[PDB]
């Protein structure tokens, strides 16, 4: 789930003839998106075959070809053909916004903060997740409208640092809210509990664990020819390539709209609880306004991807083996995932500039 | 570069120690007293737990008050008392039967003017505590409360004049949304007078960690 | 009579001479490392190590030259607000609102700093200190006073006494037999160690003064006040020469101090910035700027090689 | 007492002799600055 990954074919019909070795020029490996595993057998003139890897005749002919150097898929031309239309600015637009706001986080936290709290460290962790995510973001906007102009191994390394990023913020986005609720709740037990040591530990293992969640991706992730345009996506092994299948989207999902949103109404809710205590309307509404407006934001942002993404891997229930009705399925979680790229490059304006004391860090920066 | 070396951990040392004594200050509380005629607050110091500057350190609730008191300094105040900028509240006592003795009321109402009005202290709070509670009801059922103040509450009751004294010490902030007072009346239990502390402290902490994270 | 020996004003005399021009200075060294905001510092003669002073109760020595740490003393009072390092280098004086000045001796064996004596006694605070020699000290106290003590003794040598307002600073001469003292009451007064008297009084001021700074000279000296102004006096002239004023500066004053050819006189004031003047012409020279917050302490190296600058924004940097 | 022009003159003529002495007033090279 890689700038959507939108592979070029998804077919859904296989063979149950056998066809020639003459009648193979060049091999395609299906993405992770289509409902079923399969191979596209590209022959002399531009018609395609499909094939199952389960079949034990279609190793031997994607072994013999590739030791040298019946149905049509549905192409997926006309997907990328209307994202050519407007992805570019979007996603141009999205990453550098993200980018000057990520900046001027680190430089204020950098200058100004200077790392005083473990507030301070979650924030630098969470805006250099939202970094790398950005650094990944323009490589392919340049991707969705051309052909991939780079290697196995490049890919390979922009995906890795593409979930990490992703995953790193999201488990941040979890420490920060963990650690208002210590504030919050726990006020007196969070002046000994909240150290910037303690920060610095669980920031490298929120790292670790990302990198650990995002270690599955990378090996299972290629670049490979179709026809003369080059594309990398996620093609896992045809003997369990459905429960891998299934795994990912299941982690994102875990990770999407029940570990941060059950973590949140955990969290929040008691901080809205001890917010009584304040006796200031003025403060107290504001206060559960931003609380709100943080939860609404998250919702917006982040239940349509996975949607999208229960909706692409589990074609069996709610079927949608249609080729067109996969055309839109692709396009929605083109702008999910667009729309989950606004939500991190947002998340630094929603998490520290709404503070009055990073704004007052902001404007002295300024002058 | 053996002399070198040497020096630059000395001064990883010196700067892993001061680290360590910056933690062990921010994890303790440091609270400030002030009063007209005595900020010993006696009240507060009657407790078990327990030279110009007092020194008060007392654990309660797994939290460590410090307290300063400053009556020994006779010099002018305002030269001092930006020393004591990033204090987490200032507790301020009045004796409630100090309302008739003589402009002495007046001159602590003058001296919370002017803490409470002060450029350094706009953020920290103010933990008011007044004092000689079963005195004041011997003084205001025996003397009337029109001595001290013009209105006097009207009814010119205990429960009426403590409230006006009260409306009356919070008229002095102007910033009523910035800063907030937490007002108490001085019991013969100091358990519960600490325990006023501990939640004043707990919601000046709650405010500090939201202006922190950015709710606030 | 003190008008008698009124001439002209500085200006009208030294307009014959080439003005300084602009000068700016860039930062070299930047000390951080105090949790707490700074007040006071000291220069060694050797121009090597120098002494901080923060809320932090924890007072740390810099090494300017490689910007380190040499020795770390906790303070049992976190209200601080004056400190002096000895020429010798083997006594650092501490005060504040304790009201007890402490000496801490710097050369230990195996690195143990304890308080070398405890001086007692302080109806006010430690507003200024300065050491006249290893054994002689000198302090301000916050009631009026100055008081010159004996380390081995424990006991006032002598008492200055005559101040209306609290005294907030003091300044020694380099001959180190007579110094100067400004209080809150507006008046820069002379003092001698060996006479125990004041000797002369220069007014001439409408607010507090808590800045003041002897001339290389030694025969003049500059007052800090807090209505952004700041006023040389002579000693043996018995004449304000020069006052500093500027419409751009309203706030107030924080630290004063001379250079080593004396040309160039530095004073930081609340604008969170530091100005340099013209010693003779009476016109600004340099801003230095880069404070977050007001520069707190001033000081100059004796052989004045560069000019440390410390504020309350737990910071204190080297200009040269 | 003595006039404040004799004093101004003592004041600009120690200046003078020792504006050579000045690190601030002369940018000292590299070499020749230890900050």
């Amino acid at each position: 789930s890689l700038a959507a990954d939108t592979p070029t074919a998804c077919c859904f019909s296989y063979c149950s003839r056998q066809i020639p070795q003459n009648f193979i020029a060049d091999y395609f490996e299906t993405s992770s998106q289509c409902s079923k595993p399969g191979v596209i057998f590209l022959t002399k003139r531009s018609r395609q075959v499909c094939a199952d890897p389960s079949e034990e005749w279609v190793q031997k002919y994607v072994s013999d070809l590739e030791l040298s150097a019946c149905s049509e898929p549905c192409q997926k031309i006309n997907v990328k053909q209307i994202a050519a239309r407007l992805l570019p600015p979007l996603y141009s637009l999205v990453f550098i916004f993200g980018f000057v706001g990520n900046m001027l986080v680190i430089l204020i936290l950098i200058n100004c903060k200077r790392l005083k709290s473990m507030t301070d460290i979650y924030l630098l962790n969470l805006a250099i997740s939202d970094l790398f995510f950005l650094l990944t973001v323009p490589f392919w906007a340049h991707y969705a409208a051309a052909q991939w102009d780079f290697g196995n191994t490049m890919c390979q390394l922009l995906t890795g640092l593409y979930f990490i990023g992703f995953f790193s913020g999201i488990f941040f986005i979890i420490l920060l809210t963990i650690d208002r609720y210590l504030a919050v709740v726990h006020a007196v037990f969070a002046l000994k509990a909240r150290t910037v040591t303690f920060g610095v530990v669980t920031s490298v293992i929120t790292w670790v664990v990302a990198v650990f969640a995002s270690l599955p991706n990378i090996i299972f992730t290629r670049s490979q020819k179709e026809g003369l345009h080059y594309t990398c996506s996620s093609h896992f092994p045809y003997s369990q390539y459905q429960f891998w299948k299934n795994f990912q989207t299941l982690k994102i999902v875990i990770l999407g709209l029940v570990l941060p949103l059950l973590v949140m109404v955990i969290c929040y809710s008691g901080i809205l609880k001890t917010l009584l205590r304040c006796r200031n309307e003025k403060k107290r509404h504001r206060a559960v306004r931003l609380i709100f407006t943080i939860m609404i934001v998250y919702f917006l942002f982040w239940a349509p991807y996975n949607i999208v993404l229960l909706l692409n891997t589990f074609q069996e229930f709610f079927g949608l083996n249609n080729c067109s009705s996969s055309n839109r399925l692709d396009q929605a979680m083109q702008v999910t995932e667009t729309l989950g790229m606004t939500h991190c490059c947002i998340n630094p304006i929603i998490y520290a500039f709404v503070g009055e004391k990073f704004r007052n860090y902001l404007l002295v920066f300024f002058q | 570069s053996a002399e070198d070396k040497a020096a630059v951990e000395r001064s990883k040392m010196i700067d892993r120690n001061l680290r360590e004594d910056g933690e062990k200050a921010a994890r303790e509380v440091k609270l400030l007293l002030l009063g007209a005629g005595e900020s010993g607050k006696c009240t507060i110091v009657k407790q078990m737990k327990i030279t110009g500057i007092v020194e008060t350190h007392f654990t309660f609730k797994d939290l460590h008050f410090k307290m300063f008191d400053v009556t020994a300094q006779r010099s002018e105040r305002k030269k001092w008392i930006h020393c004591f900028e990033g204090v987490t509240a200032i507790i301020f006592c009045v004796a409630l039967s100090d309302y008739d003795l003589v402009n002495r009321m007046h001159a602590s109402m003058k001296l919370f003017d002017s803490i409470c009005n002060n450029k350094w202290f706009t953020d920290t709070s103010i933990i008011l505590f007044l004092n000689k509670k079963d005195l004041f009801e011997e003084k205001i059922k025996k003397s009337p409360l029109t001595i001290c103040y013009p209105e006097y509450a009207g009814s010119n009751t205990y429960e009426e004049a403590a409230a006006y004294i009260q409306c009356q010490f919070e008229d002095l902030n102007k910033r009523k949304d910035t800063k907030e007072i937490y007002t108490h009346f001085t019991c013969s239990t100091d358990t519960k007078n600490v325990q006023f502390v501990f939640d004043a402290v707990t919601d000046v902490i709650i405010k500090n960690n939201l202006k922190d994270c950015g709710l606030f | 009579a003190r008008k008698a020996c009124a001439d002209a004003t500085l200006s009208q005399i030294t307009n014959n001479i080439d003005p300084v021009g602009r000068i700016q200075m860039r930062t070299r060294r930047t000390l951080r490392g105090h949790l707490a905001k700074i007040y006071a510092m000291h220069w060694g003669t050797d121009s090597r190590l120098l002494v901080s002073a923060s809320q932090d109760g924890k007072l740390i020595i810099w090494d300017s030259y490689t910007t380190n740490k040499v020795h770390a003393i906790p303070l049992r009072s976190s209200w601080v607000m004056t400190c002096a390092y000895a020429p010798s280098g083997n006594y650092v004086a501490c005060g504040g609102l304790d009201n007890i000045c402490s000496i801490y001796n710097l050369k230990t064996r195996e690195g143990n700093v304890r308080v070398s004596r405890e001086l007692a006694g302080h109806t006010g605070y430690l507003s200024c200190c300065r050491f006249l020699d290893d054994n002689q000290i000198v302090t301000s106290s916050g009631d009026t006073t100055c008081a010159l003590w004996d380390i081995e003794t424990g006991q006032q040598t002598t008492t200055f006494t005559g101040h209306t307002g609290d005294v907030m600073s003091l300044s020694l001469a380099p001959d180190t037999r007579l110094f100067v003292s400004g209080a809150c009451d507006a008046s820069a007064k002379l003092w001698d160690v060996r006479e125990g008297m004041c000797r002369q009084t220069f007014t001439g001021h409408e607010s507090d003064i808590n800045a003041i700074c002897f001339f290389p000279n030694g025969n003049a000296f500059a007052t800090g006040s807090d209505d952004a102004t700041c006023r040389l006096f002579d000693l043996r002239a018995d004449q304000e020469l020069m006052t500093y004023s500027h419409d751009n500066i309203i706030c107030g004053i924080t630290s004063v101090s001379f250079s080593k050819s004396g040309r160039l006189l530095l004073a930081g004031y609340d604008d969170f910035n530091c100005n340099v003047w013209d010693a003779l012409k009476a016109d600004r020279a340099g801003v230095l700027a880069g404070h977050d917050n007001r520069v707190s302490c001033l000081g100059v190296t004796d052989d004045g090689m560069a000019v440390a600058t410390g504020s309350w924004d737990s910071f204190l940097k080297i200009w040269n | 007492r003595i006039k404040v022009s004799k004093a101004a003159a003592d004041l600009m003529a120690y200046c003078e002799a020792h504006a050579k002495e000045d690190p601030l007033l002369t940018p000292v090279p590299a070499s020749e600055n230890p900050f």
